[PDB]
């Protein structure tokens, strides 16, 4: 007499569940021309539940069932990293903290990923530093068919910063709000009992990068020992 | 004071070339150029360098990438089936057809076995029936009695999206900046070349003195 | 649409014989760009100081509601601007 | 999970930490005690009482992390909520 | 074999199957529509290509 | 004021070539070109640069791609079968 | 065209994310915001 | 799913957020309290009452998110629906 | 499937939408209410009654989507089928 099934999520569908339950029943064996029971094979049922997360409440009685699934995933992150290098004026410095990973490529060339900062200052005598800068922050994130993909975010610009003060190089601000729904249609609109017939998925996401840079000028022999001593 | 000594060094080699002996050399480490010329050419090349040494303005370029998507669809239709006396079947959707259903139900019946020259029941194999239902979404209401059936399927999918991303970079005037936030992914290609995907902004401003950035 | 044909046109019981699928879709992109000119040495610190105090107010509000399992435990916040003098450094002036 | 606890010895380091980034001499956060390195006697009564008057020191010396001072000749003393 | 016929079949099939003789009356009316409006736009300086 | 200094630099090398010594050089970083010529050729090249430095207008080009499709078909027929 | 996209994102916002209220959702900054209410008062003193 | 709740401390940050993008000094949204950093006394009675007269502050101070002010010498005070 | 329903708040946006494409100031369709931003008093009685005389407003204000107006000094008022 029917089913109702929704493919949103992450929300495991009740059709392909109700099969995996029945393929899990013990099959009563006999062999003639014994009374073992092969029991089940849960390979199928445990594959649904492999990545599943969050509630599934049910009524399974007489093969008819009502399965109410709900979850709320909520994450956060905070990161602050601050590489720094010391050069003479007009000379370029390179600073990498990372790892050196092979790329396929062709023949296996050898590629470097990680925090990288390459800067070449010149003091402009207004006491203002004038960088030529390449920031980069990479990491190995998972694979692809034929190789590794690298998460990578880099910016190479030229900025002009005062001696002791902080200029912003770059940035990103990224928002999203998804939504989805599914319903019967006509019954999903009742203001009370509508929710029995719907399957909703919402999403919200946010990210902020910033990259700042602060030069400092060490002129005296005593100025180099003020920063490097603290 | 401002210019990079070895940028002016070529600009000054032409100016000095046709102003004629004259030599221009630039010390990289000290950021200073060394002009050797007669007393007349010198006083010219001092008023040029004085006017090419000016202070540069820097620009902050924000982009705003907005996207607002809104989907919908609705799917509603009735299907019949029966004994030898007919069927009605529609291939729209996403709307799983009643013919290929009524088979997958019957291939799912338990086949009563016996073996002689036992009384197990092999039960079913639902591989076929659970393949229909794999991607199916939305109502299917039915009457399955006496192999004739009427299967009323309906759904309404409705999505939405909203996105706002705003990369920004800071450059000096006339210098080009590059800003990528993304990932670096291999493309086949041939030999596996290495390609960069993600938000990318590459801009090279110049201030037009009407206070307008170009 | 699909239908029988002749029976799908009855104004009431037509719907028993039909199968309909509708679709509607919409999308909008825009890309805008806003330049800004930083001329003074003080102009570079007007823009880059307000984006700093904007990120530092994200990391404080992220901090005010802490890591829930481990309190109180720190969490990175971005140094203040114009910290002035620490309280104990303050007193050293008032003596010497 | 579940409740103080509190406070330092972290922040008792973090507070000597804060002192030294501007410096000048050092401050050492030893256990819960703060230390400071370099005829300043009447320095003390002056110098101490501003701390004793500071509401964070009036918080912290009343929080229970110790304070101390050192001076170079050489000498020192410790001061807590009681000595204030 | 039988479910391969019906795989892509659409629309009525009415029949009389009795005594292996049969009369099978098939009919359908497919009707579609579409409407699309897309409007990309770009901004350039004069004489420069976008 | 408007032109990109190194676009005019070639336009001016021909104009200066057959107007004859003369040198034109363009500083990329400063967006300025440096004209060295006798007093007569200069006053010519100042009235050219004055007239090539004009402000450019920008255009907003919208396209509209419309498509309206409408299909139909109808299929009706009887079939028999029997014994031998 | 800005005020056209910003009126899409407000109408998308007025009918919120249905499971999570009220919860924000991105909208595009206004033009000519003028002065925030508390910044308004600071003028009326000094 | 299911009902306030409400309001802030988000928007109590978002409102100090709004203040600072135009600035100038800072505003800190501490918990549900707003803060503002810099002989302005008669500043207060003037400066406060416009807030007290502002229907959003007449909404928000009557919404229940706290307000406060700071001034640099130094001092401050807090003001809520009651002090208005 | 099956029957109004009706009307807006879509078209109540679509109608403020229509207003603004020609502009000039803005119109905001807030819920079912339309808004319009900029000594125009006798402006009102004049300006209102043409709306009140417009058969679409005589349709729509009698459809049930609200109308309102704003003016910058500042003020506003709302007008519906009743106030017309």
């Amino acid at each position: 007499a029917g089913l109702m099934q929704f493919a949103n999520g992450t929300q495991i569908p009740i059709g392909t569940l109700g099969a995996a339950i029945s393929q899990a029943k013990p099959q009563k064996g006999s062999t003639v021309i014994i009374n073992p029971d092969t029991n089940g094979d849960l390979s199928t049922l445990a594959q649904l539940l492999s990545g599943f997360s969050g509630t599934a409440v049910g009524v399974v009685k007489g093969d008819w069932m009502a399965l109410v699934q709900a979850v709320k995933n909520d994450s956060s992150s905070n990161v602050l990293s601050t590489p720094s290098i010391t050069t003479l004026d007009n000379q370029e410095a390179f600073f990498m903290v990372g790892q050196d990973v092979p790329v396929l490529t062709g023949t296996v060339e050898r590629k470097k990923v990680g925090i990288m900062l390459k800067v070449t200052p010149q003091i402009n005598e207004g006491n203002a530093v004038q960088m030529v800068i390449e920031q980069e922050v990479s990491k190995v994130e998972g694979q692809t068919s034929l190789d590794v993909v690298f998460g990578e975010r880099k910016l190479k610009t030229t900025v002009l910063a005062n001696d002791g003060e902080l200029i912003v190089l770059g940035g990103l601000m990224d928002d999203q709000a998804g939504e989805s729904v599914a319903k019967v249609p006509l019954l999903g609109d009742i203001p009370l009992i509508g929710n029995l017939f719907k399957s909703t998925a919402d999403k919200k996401e946010k990210r902020n990068l910033m990259v700042f840079i602060r030069p400092t000028i060490l002129r005296d022999g005593m100025a180099a020992d003020g920063v490097s001593q603290r | 004071k401002y210019s990079k000594a070895e940028d002016l060094v070529d600009v000054l080699k032409q100016v000095s070339g046709t102003l004629t002996i004259v030599s221009i050399a630039a010390s990289k480490h000290s950021n200073a150029l060394i002009v050797t010329a007669p007393q007349d050419i010198m006083q010219s090349l001092q008023s040029v360098i004085e006017q090419l040494d000016i202070r540069r303005a820097q620009v902050h370029v924000e982009a705003l990438i907005v996207e607002v998507a809104e989907g919908s669809n609705i799917n509603f239709g009735v299907q019949w089936a029966s004994k030898d006396a007919g069927l009605m079947q529609f291939a729209n959707g996403t709307q799983i057809p009643i013919g290929t259903l009524g088979a997958a139900i019957s291939q799912a019946k338990p086949q009563k076995g016996s073996t002689v020259i036992i009384n197990p029941d092999t039960n079913g194999d639902l591989s076929t029936l659970a393949q229909l239902l794999s991607g199916f979404s939305g109502t299917a209401v039915g009457v399955v009695k006496g192999d004739w059936m009427a299967l009323v399927q309906a759904v309404k999918n409705d999505s939405s999206s909203n996105v706002l991303s705003t990369p920004s970079i800071t450059t000096l005037d006339n210098q080009e900046a590059f800003f990528m936030v993304g990932q670096d992914v291999p493309v086949l290609t041939g030999t596996v070349e290495r390609k960069k995907v993600g938000i990318m902004l590459k801009v090279t401003p110049q201030i037009n003195e009407g206070n307008a950035v170009q | 649409v699909a239908k029988v044909p002749l029976l799908g046109d009855i104004p009431l019981i037509g719907n028993l014989f039909k199968s309909t699928a509708d679709k509607k879709e919409k999308r909008n992109l825009m890309v805008f760009i806003r330049p800004t000119i930083l001329r003074d040495g003080m102009a570079a610190d007007g823009v880059s100081q307000r984006k700093y105090n904007y990120m530092r107010a994200e990391q404080i509000y992220r901090d005010e509601q802490g890591l829930s399992l481990m309190p109180h435990t720190a969490q990175p916040v971005l140094p203040a601007q114009n910290q002035a003098l620490p309280p104990e450094v303050r007193a050293f002036l008032n003596a010497g | 999970c579940a409740s103080h606890n509190e406070n330092a010895s972290l922040l008792a380091k973090k507070q000597a930490q804060n002192i030294s980034q501007n410096l000048p001499v050092l401050a050492q956060s030893s256990g819960t005690t703060v230390k400071m390195t370099i005829t300043p006697d009447a320095f003390l009564t002056s110098y101490q009482r501003q701390m004793c008057a500071d509401p964070t020191v009036k918080l912290m010396l009343t929080e229970g992390i110790n304070y101390s001072i050192t001076i170079n000749n050489q000498y020192q003393r410790k001061l807590d909520r009681t000595t204030c």
